[PDB]
């Protein structure tokens, strides 16, 4: 139950890159025991003090998590000149052990107690061993090098340790008649530091994987405590060399930082995440020394100084103003939210930006540059306003990110060389018009815009009405991303050409008066075309593909079709389709040049009509001829033939929509039929007689039906 | 009641992608935690049994019928509605019919199995 609350549910994609490494307390080192120290005590119990620093310093010297793949060394502070080797399949610890020193024999490990006592000579031999000081001259906090349990890592965190040897003095208590380890006496006449420091270095070599490094955090924010600790650890060394997996350092806040990262890796981030979310930062890639200044009042320290070498993945602090300044190769610019600058490089250059800058960003594209894909996963596209002539990115609210370019002379380059994402999904490309250069769509993810905007429609056609809504430039050919089905338009010949490829595709097109509808059909794909909304749309085209095999079935059932008319030309059958108020029209075409004589169109449940049957009785010159006319009879609903005889059971669906059945009692004999039928449930309005006149009513007891009709 | 045992029910599903033979007899499966499943005791002009969706159409025939109750339908249609947490024996798949899209499944009354993953190897799961 304690524990219950350090746990935190987890965060599905976040959209920027956060910073994830431990912050350190304050008062980490031996400045804390030195003022504890400073008050005027006995030397053994200094020397106490002394003692319990360096086994609390030991006692966490690593905490290993194999399973979930960390290694953390931020409770080394006693364990120096640390090296890590990652490449073994169990990791391999060196390092250097704090230990005591005497005055003249130094430290001697090697000996026992009764030894070291002979070497130094202050008790008699008579004496017991509990009046020795035990541990003298010979001890090592660390005692033995940790042992690392072999798994994979891929997290590591990097403490500051260093290693201290313990100058320690021989004091006798003649009241308690034994002899102890003391610190020196500083008041006889100058005597050496009770805890002198040796080394201040740390390294690490990745193996094969990528390997993400994360020193603890010392300059997380601004306070005087956190500035003054970072400044006394301005200096420590540290030394990494990453692996062809990847190596992402993210660096701690202070020191000194060798990045040797494998050129071979496709991905070497360097994260200032860690630094105070509102701390100017000024870094630049295609310089190798690099110092990270901190303004302290009226002066200023180098906090960090990075060496770097393979680093392609900068990214800026969390809410700074950044000057980043890229290299002539690939690189990713993950900036802050404070704004800034952001000269990029030549090679392909990306970068991720987020919403709500605090202050407008520069993008300068130097010359030497090829392509820029900018992402945008916090803004939606509904919030930029399609300024023309300008490839800036520029918002309707917030501060807006001023791309501009090197030169301005050839501001003509880069056309089509700089595509901007968003959260959406929705790609902007730089096209040059004929008098200048536009952003325009042409990628547009369908499953991201409806994530987003998921309570309204989603539809290619909603889709591209929404976008010519708002006034966007549009690409000559714009293609849809994602679904079950390939949507292209040209706005230039001003086309939709739709491609259902799914097999059996259950389709439904509505037309506009803004685009010409074109579908490619597969075998067993249904259009389910519906009711017209609006008037005056254009031409449709619709092409099957027949195989002989599997017939593909088209339905207009909820089309509620009134009169459809019918031609044919050049291997090709124009419809034309007239409902109550509305009116469409199609042209079916095949692949082959050769209409199917097996696809089926079913325009009522019982009446499925063969292709060919139509495709006979339509005469070759381009003449109209009406194939379905509701102004002949109702649309009859239920096609039932009188082959059945006796017990049938006829059961007919109710229907939402029509609220009205039409049964066809269909006689394919010469004999004129009597049915006697009965309804058990249900109501009859009577039989139909003419075209114009109300149903005739009819008793339900008699049914005679003519032959042949 | 009667006929909630000679009677046999009948299913259709839709499932994306099917892998040829990976179905074996005495085979577990599970409906969801659906508030109750909708079936239909006759397909012949019901025209659920007639193909329709995208993809691979799955019909299955539940000898046991036996444990549903009807709701309120027009006198007309005969529509159970079948609770979950119920064990399923699939039975008899062949896929001569494999250009078709066809699959034909046999069932029978199960127990109180509680097991058996219903959604196939491409994430589609079955009895909807």
């Amino acid at each position: 139950s304690i524990s219950l609350g350090l746990t935190a549910a987890s965060v599905a994609f976040p959209p920027l890159i956060i910073a994830t490494g431990p912050i350190a307390a304050i008062g980490m080192g031996a400045s804390s025991i030195a003022r504890n120290v400073a008050r005027k005590e006995e030397r053994h119990t200094q020397w106490l003090e002394y003692k319990k620093f360096l086994t609390d310093g030991s006692k966490h010297i690593v905490v290993a998590s194999p399973e979930r793949g960390l290694l953390d060394f931020s409770g080394n502070k006693v364990f120096g000149k640390m090296v890590l080797d990652l490449r073994q399949s169990p990791p391999l610890l060196h390092g250097e052990s704090s230990f005591n020193a005497d005055r003249k024999i130094g430290h001697r490990p090697d000996l026992g107690d009764w030894q070291i006592r002979e070497k130094v000579g202050y008790a008699n031999s008579i004496s017991p061993y509990s009046s020795l000081a035990h541990g003298y001259a010979n001890s090592k906090w660390p005692r033995t090098i940790p042992k690392i349990p072999s798994g994979e890592y891929d997290t590591i965190i990097l403490g500051y340790g260093h290693q201290y040897q313990a100058n320690t003095e021989i004091e006798y208590l003649s009241n308690w008649i034994v002899w102890r380890e003391a610190v020196p006496d500083s008041t006889s006449r100058h005597k050496r530091p009770p805890l002198e420091v040796l080394n201040s270095q740390c390294t690490v070599i990745a193996g094969e994987r990528k390997t993400t490094v994360l020193p603890l955090r010392v300059l997380s924010d601004l306070t005087p405590e956190c500035t003054e600790q970072a400044i006394s650890l301005k200096d420590y060394k540290f030394i990494l060399r990453g692996g062809s997996g990847g190596l992402a350092v993210q660096v701690g806040g202070a020191g000194y930082y060798d990045i040797d990262a494998n050129l071979v890796a496709k991905e070497n981030t360097l994260s200032f995440r860690g630094l105070p979310e509102e701390f100017p930062l000024t870094f630049d890639l295609s310089k190798q020394t690099q110092s990270v200044m901190l303004k302290t009042p009226d002066d200023e320290v180098p906090v960090m100084t990075i060496t770097q070498k393979g680093i392609n993945t900068l990214v800026g602090t969390a809410a700074g103003k950044d000057r980043l300044i890229g290299n002539d190769k690939d690189n990713t610019f993950h900036t802050s939210s404070g704004g800034g600058t952001v000269i990029s490089g030549g090679g392909n250059n990306r970068y991720i930006i987020p919403r709500d800058l605090k202050t407008p960003l520069t993008l300068t594209l130097s010359s030497n540059s090829v392509s820029h894909e900018i992402f945008l996963p916090e803004t939606t596209l509904a919030e930029l306003k399609p300024v023309a002539f300008e490839l800036s990115l520029i918002y309707w609210a917030g501060n807006n990110i001023n791309v501009q370019p090197e030169d301005e002379a050839k501001l003509n380059h880069f056309a089509g060389n700089f595509r901007v994402h968003t959260r959406d999904g929705m790609t902007l490309e730089a096209v040059s018009r004929e008098n200048g250069i536009q952003l325009a769509i042409s990628l547009c993810d369908v499953q991201r815009w409806q994530a987003v905007y998921p309570e309204e429609n989603n539809r290619p056609d909603a889709i591209l009405d929404r976008l010519h809504d708002m006034g966007w430039s549009l690409t000559p050919e714009v293609r849809f991303q994602g679904g079950e089905t390939q949507v292209s338009y040209d706005p230039l010949t001003r086309q939709l050409v739709y491609q259902l490829q799914a097999r059996y595709s259950e389709f439904q097109l509505a037309g506009s008066r803004h685009h010409t509808t074109a579908v490619t059909g597969t075998p067993g794909s249904r259009y389910i075309i519906m009711k017209p909304v609006t008037t005056q749309i254009l031409p449709t085209q619709i092409i099957l593909a027949g195989d002989n095999d599997h017939p593909e079935t088209i339905d207009l059932l909820e089309a509620s079709p009134v009169l459809v008319e019918g031609k044919k030309d050049k291997n090709s059958v124009i419809l034309t389709i007239a409902t109550i108020q509305y009116s469409l029209q199609l042209t079916i075409s095949g692949i082959e040049e050769s209409l199917p004589e097996t696809t089926r169109v079913a325009i009522q449940p019982q009446d499925t009509r063969l292709l060919g049957d139509v495709l006979r009785i339509l005469p070759d010159n381009g003449n109209w001829v009406g194939i379905f006319r509701s102004g002949h009879t109702p649309t009859v609903n239920r096609l039932e033939n009188l082959m059945a005889l006796n017990q049938v059971m006829t059961f007919l669906p109710r229907v939402s929509g029509s609220a009205e059945q039409v049964l066809c009692l269909e006689n394919l004999g010469g004999v004129r039929k009597k049915v006697e039928g009965e309804l058990l449930s249900g109501k009859l309005k009577g039989a139909w007689k003419a075209e114009g006149e109300p149903t005739v009513p009819v008793n339900i007891s008699d049914l005679s039906i003519p032959p042949y009709s | 009641p009667e006929l909630l045992r000679h009677t046999p029910g009948y299913i259709r599903s839709t499932v994306s992608k099917w892998s040829r033979g990976w179905l074996k007899t005495g085979t577990i499966l599970q409906t969801p935690e659906d508030r109750n499943t909708d079936v239909y005791l006759t397909t012949i002009q019901n025209n659920v049994f007639s193909r329709q969706g995208g993809g691979y159409q799955v019909y299955y025939r539940i000898d046991g019928m036996a444990g549903a109750d009807i709701a309120d339908n027009a006198p007309g249609e005969t529509r159970c509605t079948l609770r979950p947490g119920t064990c399923f024996e699939v039975t008899s798949v062949d896929e001569r019919h494999y250009e078709w899209n066809i699959i034909y499944v046999t069932l029978k009354t199960c127990g109180w199995s509680r097991n058996g993953q219903s959604k196939t190897p491409n994430g589609d799961n079955l009895f909807n």
